[PDB]
Parts: structure tokens; C-alpha cells; sequence
């Protein structure tokens, strides 16, 4: 999971 | 005839419309950005959601700021009268109101205006939809335990998220939104009206997703999209 | 028992739950915004519209920022156990973001903060409606001829107007949101989910409503609603 | 007709  | 209602777009015109996907990947080093690892899983899910709902798709790659205006000018300029409907999908780094391209940031006003009622007539009076996978901001959600018509009118904005706060994307599986997206649209666009649709997009994101990290300040949080309305009608994706 | 489906929120509880109206007309003279002429009309419908709902309505008039800040929070702390759901209504001047009270403005994000799946515990989970009738900038829209879940779940802002835009009242006939609000609730709220109602009403405002002014550049302006939903599941004022 |  990552933001963007 | 008989009595006649006007509650629901006409979405029977010889095409459904474009579909506009903008897969924003990597981007130049001088920027800072991350490169948004995932991105082609929902590119990839797009194309083929709305495939199915008899879109013309026309997929673009890693566009710089000045490419992704040229391109929505150009489209914008198209003639789509033969046309129900447009949609535009963009994903992106982004913040508030702005969505990056390859080498600097664009106003999404910038982009969306092009299709006002007044500067694209072939488009006026039909459903002009803008998806947004970015990020609005930085905030995390912890979660809790359980005769003129207007020119910004006949626009829909689905936000990945709500404003302010960060948007998930998943390396592996593709971004909460748009993973959830097309799992909804390929189970209900013969179903139900597209608000209804957005509805279940919005709960499957609240719902089953949850991130996890080794960092704690991005462990353990959670996404509502944000469904922005200006249309006028009921949109179904089918016809009588 | 049977299948069981659970696309709608309940609102079979008790109660409905509160409606408050926050009606802003008269402001404190160092502020120097101008009276809402109108806007008693508004709030009288609207005190009708949702005791139909069978909410319990209460009016409040002239709130300097401090007491609205003060009646919000006295009200998320109330137990709403027995209430299927909350509304607030906020009829005054504003911007993008803000509501003033009489004496200077209000974060719309501090009042609706109070009600965060979190910080009121007896509403998690179920829909809290902010329906706001105030400008969001300065803008003319001059038309065109023809286990756990998201604190910020389950919020639905009816906004009057597109973001950055003014939001017309009319000094006889009440705000063109407001009145063609209470106007489709009155008509539909017996018959179509919120969604749809609020879509009319989008409708009604683009349509039927243009400004008349002596100068030109507030004269044949258009407007259009933004419904702003994260909600996770349909919302029906009646059930079976 | 006036705006908020
Ligand atoms: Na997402
Ligand atoms: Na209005």
C-alpha cells in the first residue's frame, strides 16, 4: 500500500 | 404517444462516447515524484470495464502538464455529436484541485473546462464524467471501529477520496477506487443508475480495504471516495 | 429467515433524528455583510418539509460563530442511540469552505468535524446530511442556450452551488436551492432514494431559475447544486 | 434576485  | 418521462440522460445515440484514460506512471526525476507502482493494473481494469460498456477507449501513457491540456483541448474540440456521453479517467499524483502531469502540476479546472457547456456543444446537455485516482491532500483517516442551462452543469467528478486526504493505491493490486470501481461497474452497469453504482464504490472502499505499513503513521488507515454531482439526470450505462 | 439485503441505511429507528436549521439573516454591523433578505422563507420551508420527514426540527436564528460552534458540539454530544439520522441546515453568507456566523466565519470542517464516525459515537454508521445554502466564491455561471470504517463515511453535503460559485436567494421567494429542495422532498420523498432526489433538485435549479438584475454583470446568471456524497449505502426517508 |  502507498499514497499518491 | 403516450405520457413520456425525461428523468434519465438519453444514453442511446450511436456511441456510448469516449473514454479518456490518463496513466501518469513515471516521472521526471526533477520533479520528486514517486513512480506510482500499480497504475498499469488500473489502467489495464479500465480499459477493459469500459470496453465492456461499448466505450471508445483511447489509453495515454505518461503525459507532461502541456500534453494532457493539448489533449483535452483536442478532444474537447472533437465532435461529439453522435455521442451520449464523455468520460475522462485520471490517474496521478495530485493534490486539491490539481493533478500532476509527468514534468508539473495541472489544474483540474484547467482540464474540465474545455467540456463547459458553452465551450464543447456537441457535449452539452450530456454527462461529461471526470474519475480521479490522486491524492487531495495529506491527511490519513484512522477510522473508527465498527432556455440557458448552467455551464457547469451535466458534470460528475468521482473522487477517489475525500477531500483533503491522501488516496490509496496498492503496488500489486491497483488503487483501492479504481480496483473497486470496475468490480461495481462490470456487476451493476446493467443494474442500476450510476449514483447507486458510486454508492456500493463507496462502501466496498470503506469497507474492505485497510492499509498496512511498517510505518506507523501510515498503518492501519482507511479511504471514503467522495462522489461530486452536477448532473441533471439519472445516467444508466443501458437502453430500453 | 429469508435472503437478506442491506444496500440502505436503517431508518426504521425510533426516531428519524434532529434536523437543525441554522438561519442566518441579520449580521453584526462591523462585518459588513448584508442582510438575507429571504431567507425566513427558507428556514419556514424547510421547518415544514422535514417535520413531513418526521424529524425533529429546531430552528435557530442570528448564531454568532462562537454559538454555532457551541450548538454543534452540545449537539454531537447528545445520544443519538434511538435516531436513524442527523440534518443540519446552514442558511447564511459564505466561501468556498466557510459559513459565517454574525459576528465572523466558521470552518464548514470544524462544524462537521463534531460528527466524525469517532467523535459521535451514536451516529457511526448511520447518514448525517449538511445541507448548505451559502456562496462558495465569486463566480458567475453565465449559462448556456439549449471492522473498521472512514470517519468522514457516511457524510452527505447538499451544497447549493458548484465550487467557487455564488449561490442565488431570491428576497420574496426564499433561496432557488432551498425552494426547489423542499419542493422535490415534498413531491418524491415517499418514492425516490436521496440521490435521485437530490438530482431533481440539481435539475430544477439549472432549469428553471435565471437572475434578473439592473446591472449587467450579476443579470441572467444560471446556477447548479453540488452534491457532494460519501455516504456508503442508499438513503430512503420512508421504509417498509 | 441576490447572491450569499
Ligand atoms: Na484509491
Ligand atoms: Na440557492
Amino acid at each position: 500500500d502507498e499514497v499518491d | 404517444s403516450g405520457i413520456s418521462l425525461d428523468n434519465s440522460y438519453k444514453m442511446d445515440y450511436p456511441e456510448m462516447g469516449l473514454c479518456i484514460i490518463i496513466n501518469n506512471k513515471n516521472f521526471h526525476k526533477s520533479t520528486g515524484m514517486t513512480s506510482r507502482s500499480g497504475t498499469d493494473v488500473d489502467a489495464a481494469n479500465l480499459r477493459e470495464t469500459f470496453r465492456n460498456l461499448k466505450y471508445e477507449v483511447r489509453n495515454k501513457n505518461d503525459l507532461t502538464r502541456e500534453e494532457i491540456v493539448e489533449l483535452m483541448r483536442d478532444v474537447s474540440k472533437e465532435d461529439h455529436s453522435k455521442r451520449s456521453s464523455f468520460v475522462c479517467v485520471l490517474l496521478s499524483h495530485g493534490e486539491e484541485g490539481i493533478i500532476f502531469g509527468t514534468n508539473g502540476p495541472v489544474d483540474l479546472k484547467k482540464i474540465t473546462n474545455f467540456f463547459r457547456g458553452d465551450r464543447c456543444r456537441s457535449l452539452t446537455g450530456k454527462p461529461k464524467l471526470f474519475i480521479i485516482q490522486a491524492c487531495r491532500g495529506t491527511e490519513l483517516d484512522c477510522g473508527i471501529e465498527t432556455h440557458k442551462i448552467p455551464v457547469e452543469a451535466d458534470f460528475l467528478y468521482a473522487y477517489s477520496t475525500a477531500p483533503g486526504y491522501y488516496s490509496w493505491r496498492n503496488s500489486k493490486d491497483g488503487s483501492w477506487f479504481i480496483q473497486s470501481l470496475c468490480a461495481m461497474l462490470k456487476q451493476y452497469a446493467d443494474k442500476l443508475e450510476f449514483m447507486h453504482i458510486l454508492t456500493r464504490v463507496n462502501r466496498k472502499v470503506a469497507t474492505e480495504f485497510e492499509s498496512f505499513s511498517f510505518d506507523a503513521t501510515f498503518h492501519a488507515k482507511k479511504q471514503i471516495p467522495c462522489i461530486a454531482s452536477m448532473l441533471t439526470k439519472e445516467l444508466y450505462f443501458y437502453h430500453l
